[PDB]
């Protein structure tokens, strides 16, 4: 506490409500932006088909399989493929899963993401497990299948980016708003009589205080307070994404400076 | 055709939610409103994506081979 | 987004919103009437005639036909057959010039006049890009 | 068809550097250091930042074009001061509000309840 | 295992040669599709 001041109001396993005090507009967006887009996370990505006698085509099934949320709780130790020495992938840069159902019955038989199943070694990490926050037990929901349709497949799930694929992202909605009354007029309010029995009062109006009618406009004054609020897809729990966040923002700068650095010697 | 996982707009997951819909609706009688109100879904975007998606697949399953 | 165009969210594509699958027939047949000229399905080579597809055959199997799973672009012959005049000219079907795909399915039956004849479809799921009418 | 590999946007090509520095010819004591591989998320930080040191007189950015993943920030400087400088001095100043951060949210979540 | 062709109603392994033509086996139909491959295919996954 010397700086920049978080304080939580309200928070759950994929809710982070708080004000975030003391800071550069300029940052608190740049948090926003780098969580949205640049935090790391594990999903699959090249789906090997033996059969698939669906009612839906193979590449179809293959980007669903792309965006079902995949473990990421210990992604920040698996490596690039990229990057992996080895030629294509390996349990060093890639977890394998394995899916197959069979239409067995004659009531339609569904292919959840419980249906996934691990392959290769975790070597002990926490990482790629399907991720269900349905309450039945079962996670998204791949495909359908009749009486005697097969689906046979192969996923090799990779570390990655949204700014490669939004299927890497870990993030969902993020909430933010900065000054709830007007006081910075960084907004011109439309309207047709009253500008304030028109537009509603954002819940937001409560922590900060109201203008007083004779007061004249506070010019000098710039942006501190900004309420915000992260929803988690869940590969990463809440306190994570905020926390790799002001984390990948920190090592991206930082890497400028290690630039500048690597430059004086020639 | 299979309800979508995550809505295109806002991210949040929604696969695993198409079945709830169903249920709250015609099982335990509520109007679309509150049912997708139960589910947690907020964000209207993220509303719209259900409300909206309509399961063909029923129908492609019918076709015998 | 000027001059009746749109800008589109990057992000959503990739979760889908907009994605077509496109497929495409293609179709064939063995001549007709004749009594010593008769076309005939394979997957060819020379054989003094030397009128061969600049592209390549070897997608092709023997019955003259690609398989389902394989991919195609290009001039990727997908349907080789000769004509054998006086000693067996080509006539096989190059996928189109600009397209590119998965086989999907692939028919084979008679026609009414007896005939050997095909319909080779292929595949593709195309993305929502840069300029694409809306 | 044409389309540009997604990767294109965060990895680095050949030949490439994270950074070109070069001297604007305009002014003295000015400089437009070029960013490969990156955007509006660095910076604007950088630039706002670059703008609460008071020996710094001008500091602006422009991403060229969205297309591809550059992004172009000049900065000119108080008698003696090297931009480097400047430049290296805000970098720091935001890691540190950074870490800053990182341990008041990490005290506080600690607090909470669920 | 070394299958050719499946008819379209059925679906029945069918696996004949030419100077055969078409037909089923106890189905007729002389539609016939043309199985699969097992060049097992891989998935851009996006
Ligand atoms: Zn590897
Ligand atoms: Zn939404
Ligand atoms: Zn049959």
């Amino acid at each position: 506490e010397e700086g920049p001041q978080v304080k939580i109001r309200e928070a759950s396993k994929d809710n982070v409500d708080f004000i975030l005090s003391n800071v550069d507009l300029a940052m608190a967006n740049s948090l926003r932006r780098v969580m949205i887009a640049e935090i790391p996370t594990l999903a699959i990505d090249s789906v090997e088909v033996e059969t698939n006698t669906t009612v839906l085509a193979d590449e179809f099934i293959a980007h669903r399989l792309g965006l079902i949320p995949l473990q990421s709780m210990d992604i920040e130790q698996l490596e690039y493929s990229r990057d992996c020495f080895c030629e294509d992938h390996c349990d060093k840069c890639s977890v394998v899963l394995t899916l197959q159902a069979f239409g067995e019955s004659e009531s339609t038989t569904n292919v959840y993401s419980k249906d996934l199943v691990i392959v290769s070694n975790l070597m002990g990490r926490n990482i790629g497990h399907p991720i269900i926050q349905d309450k039945e037990g079962n996670g998204v929901l791949i495909c359908k299948l009749r009486k005697g349709q097969e689906l046979k497949l192969t996923c090799v799930a990779k570390k990655g980016i949204a700014k490669e694929h939004a299927k890497w992202g870990p993030a969902a909605a993020i909430e933010f708003e900065y000054d709830p009354w007007n006081k910075l007029k960084h907004t011109d309010y439309w309207y047709e009589q009253d500008s304030a029995k028109e537009w509603p009062q954002s819940k937001n109006c409560e922590y900060e205080d109201p203008p007083n009618e004779g007061d004249p406009f506070d010019y000098k004054a710039q942006a501190d307070t900004f309420y915000m609020n992260v929803e988690s897809v869940g590969s990463i729990p809440v306190d994570q994404v905020v926390v790799r966040g002001i984390d990948t923002l920190q090592k991206k700068v930082a890497s400028i400076l290690l630039a500048l650095t690597q430059m004086d010697q020639d | 055709m299979i309800v979508p996982v995550r809505c295109f707009s806002c991210g949040k997951v929604v696969g695993d939610k198409w079945e709830s819909y169903l249920n709250l609706l015609q099982e335990d009688e509520l109007d679309e409103g509150t049912a997708l109100s139960r589910l947690g879904l907020k964000r209207y975007c993220c509303r719209r994506m259900i409300l909206t998606h309509v399961d063909l697949i029923e129908k492609f399953l019918r076709y015998n081979p | 987004n000027q001059e009746d165009s749109m800008i589109m969210n990057q992000s959503s594509i990739d979760r889908g919103l907009f994605r077509s699958l496109f497929f495409r027939s293609y179709m064939d047949q063995e001549k007709k009437y004749g009594m010593s000229i008769t076309e005939t399905f394979e997957k060819p080579q020379r054989t003094n005639t030397l009128r061969m597809k600049h592209g390549t055959y070897d997608k092709l199997d023997d019955d003259g036909l690609i398989a389902p799973g394989v991919r195609v672009s290009g001039e990727d012959v997908i349907i080789g057959k000769t004509t054998p005049i006086s000693s067996k000219r080509d006539a096989s079907t190059p996928l189109r010039s600009t397209e590119n795909g998965i086989v999907d399915q692939v028919l084979v039956t008679t026609n009414q006049d007896g005939l050997k004849f095909v319909k080779v479809r292929v595949r593709t799921t195309k993305i929502p890009q840069i300029g694409d009418k809306f | 068809m044409n389309a540009p590999d997604r990767f294109e946007l965060f990895l680095l090509g050949e030949g490439e550097s994270k950074l070109k520095i070069d001297p604007d010819t305009k002014a003295p004591n000015a400089v437009v250091i070029t960013f490969e591989k990156e955007d509006h998320t660095l910076g604007n930080l950088i630039r706002a930042e670059l703008l609460n040191d008071r020996k710094v007189l001008f500091a602006a950015y422009k991403v060229e074009h969205p297309f591809f993943a550059r992004f172009k920030l000049r900065i000119q400087t108080t008698e003696g001061y090297d931009p480097k400088d400047a430049l290296k001095n805000a970098c720091n100043s935001i890691i540190n509000k950074l870490g800053a951060l990182k341990t008041n949210f990490e005290t506080e979540w600690n607090l909470q309840t669920l | 295992a070394t299958l050719k062709y499946i008819c379209a109603e059925c679906s029945s392994k069918l696996s004949l040669s030419r100077t055969d033509a078409v037909r089923c086996k106890d189905c007729g139909h002389r539609i016939l599709l043309k199985a699969r491959t097992k060049r097992l295919v891989q998935f851009e996954a996006r």
